[PDB]
């Protein structure tokens, strides 16, 4: 049952309470797509980070896996801000026509999420369409990595994923979100 | 029997296996797109072997990558997801386009203290760049603190044989793995 969903919670507050002002919450607590036509692609893109645990330091999160290790909880990805491998987004993607970046379209309430978001988005881009979004990706011997918005994603490495239906109901957990508060 | 593999897959997984054969049999029942079926070689974990000693460390690493969809070419791929959305079927799908595919070489650092998870595979090399794509990337160490260090120092991530993860961008990954039998050994026995 959902009891998997309740006692990650209850980790979650463990922690928290273990490293206090150290642990922030999952990408999902921290950030929320702009508009609702874009819910989908921003949930495609972020993919499993959007329950990645986004903490200060690399010494929190070693410190929260090794209590995770010891209660016998499932394993948790946990995203230093501080020390993240990151570079500044590629801002001239802003001129490409039929595309926006996608982190463009996500908005984060304290400013050091945008680390974990350069993290999670890079330069991805999101196409009003499939035939869009594979133009732009392939068109060029410089690849782009780009989503359509029923969740079509084209990669730099030449992978190609969807499910439209599965990741419609996954972004209802937007919505969800915003309502907690 | 080869049930015992579903049991341990997850619905949300079975989903799209079962979609994609939807969509593969819809396409036979009107005798179209028979290069379709033709480029579709399975799931990785389907083709793929290793040692028992690799199977925790190598399917963490893979996560449900070990479902992603080895084909041709890109339009395999966009023909059947095309397909798939039309009939609103449930599932991810996620497909290694062998003619599209671009993978990028990176320096191992030669030590004892980690190793290429990729040279311990066995796979048919016409699949070389679906498998390099998945596992190209990490190295399997001897520690935390080495895979510290060396996710740290060079463009690789780092696995210990126990599960525990350090991209190679300060991503972090841990916590209980189970001895339950790993998804790999329920597959080696239907193989």
């Amino acid at each position: 049952e959902s009891s998997r969903q309740q006692r990650k919670a209850e980790i979650m507050e463990s922690i928290k309470r273990l490293y206090p002002g150290s642990v922030y919450g999952r990408l999902i607590d921290l950030c929320q797509p702009t508009q609702k036509k874009y819910q989908i692609a921003v949930t495609k893109v972020l993919g499993k980070n959007m329950d990645a645990i986004i903490v200060d330091s690399e010494k929190t999160g070693r410190d929260c896996i090794q209590y995770i290790k010891e209660q016998r909880g499932e394993p948790e990805t946990f995203l230093p801000l501080y020390y993240l491998e990151v570079k500044p987004t590629d801002e001239k993607l802003r001129e490409l026509k039929g595309a926006k970046l996608v982190i463009d379209v996500i908005r984060y309430e304290p400013p050091h999420i945008k680390k974990a978001l350069q993290y999670a988005c890079g330069n991805a881009l999101v196409c009003d369409n499939v035939e869009d979004a594979r133009r732009i990706a392939f068109g060029g011997h410089q690849r782009h990595k780009t989503v359509a918005l029923d969740g079509t994603l084209f990669q730099k490495s030449g992978v190609i994923s969807g499910g439209a239906s599965d990741l419609k109901a996954k972004a209802r957990r937007w919505d969800e979100k915003a309502v907690d508060k | 029997k080869q049930q015992l593999l579903r049991a341990a897959t997850g619905k949300a997984i079975l989903n799209g296996i079962d979609s994609i054969n939807k969509v593969l049999e819809h396409f036979r029942r009107k005798g179209i797109n028979q290069h379709v079926q033709n480029g579709y070689h399975g799931i990785v974990m389907n083709n793929f072997e290793c040692e028992p000693a690799f199977y925790t460390c190598v399917e963490v690493t893979a996560g449900n990558r070990l479902f992603y969809h080895i084909v041709d070419s890109d339009e395999v791929s966009t023909k059947i997801l095309m397909e798939f959305n039309k009939m609103n079927l449930p599932g991810e799908v996620t497909f290694l386009p062998l003619n599209k595919l671009d993978v990028r070489d990176t320096a191992y650092p030669e030590t004892n203290d980690a190793i290429p998870m990729i040279s311990k595979l066995r796979y048919n090399p016409r699949f070389d760049k679906a498998f390099k794509h998945v596992f190209g990337k990490t190295l399997i160490c001897r520690s935390m603190e080495v895979s510290t260090q060396l996710a740290r120092a060079f463009t690789m991530d780092c696995i210990t044989l126990e599960g525990d993860q350090v991209s190679h961008r300060g991503a972090l990954t841990g916590g209980y793995y189970d001895t339950r039998k790993s998804r790999l050994e329920l597959q080696k026995d239907v193989r």
